[PDB]
């Protein structure tokens, strides 16, 4: 976490710093999407 | 008073004069 690295999640590539968040997902909903029609959150596989 | 940002390459460039100067 907190640095610039190249993450795989679940099929999807991405790139990016990875930081902890104050969003709380439902239990279902896996991916966070901002206003800009872009990834902006994800849900750890393994760890919720 | 009355008159009332994801950046992929789009940029707002601040203006050379603030509003200060304006005034
Ligand atoms: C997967 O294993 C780790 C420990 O190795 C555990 O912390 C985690 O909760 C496990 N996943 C689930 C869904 O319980």
């Amino acid at each position: 976490k907190n640095k610039c690295v190249n993450f795989n999640f679940n099929g999807l590539k991405g790139t990016g710093v990875l930081t902890e968040s104050n969003k709380k997902f439902l239990p279902f909903q896996q991916f966070g999407r901002d206003i800009a029609d872009t990834t902006d959150a994800v849900r750890d596989p393994q760890t919720l | 008073n009355k008159v009332t940002q994801k950046f992929k390459g789009l940029t707002v460039l601040p203006p050379l004069l603030t509003d200060e100067m304006i005034a």
